[PDB]
């Protein structure tokens, strides 16, 4: 028993530290998909700009 | 003949383009100092687990 206990404490922990892997991950999976939609949004609109600066040019 | 037609165009270019300077030497002596910032995102990622403060 205490060796399920402690195997699962750090199984459990070691999920618990995985999962705010995961989580912090993840965290970051969404800030870089963040960062990459603002990052594509300014350069769809930096081509669309371009498109534009291109046609007034 | 042609003498004040000539001084008349000349004084008008002049005017415009006195105009024009006033503007553009400023203009080109500052026109890197006007940057901007980057705006970076952490997005979380520099983190190898769970915070030390109260919100985790």
């Amino acid at each position: 028993l205490d060796k399920y206990s402690e195997a699962l404490k750090d199984a459990q922990e070691k999920l618990e530290l995985a999962e705010k892997k995961a989580t912090d991950a993840e965290a970051d999976v969404a800030s870089l998909n963040r960062r990459i939609q603002l990052v594509e949004e300014e350069l769809d609109r930096a081509q669309e700009r371009l498109a534009t600066a291109l046609q007034k040019l | 003949m042609q003498a004040l037609l000539g001084a008349r165009a000349k004084e008008s270019l002049d005017l415009r383009a006195h105009l024009k300077q006033v503007k553009k030497e400023d203009t080109e002596k500052e026109n890197r100092e006007v940057g901007d910032w980057r705006k970076n995102i952490d997005a979380l990622s520099g983190m190898e687990g769970r915070k030390k403060k109260f919100e985790s």
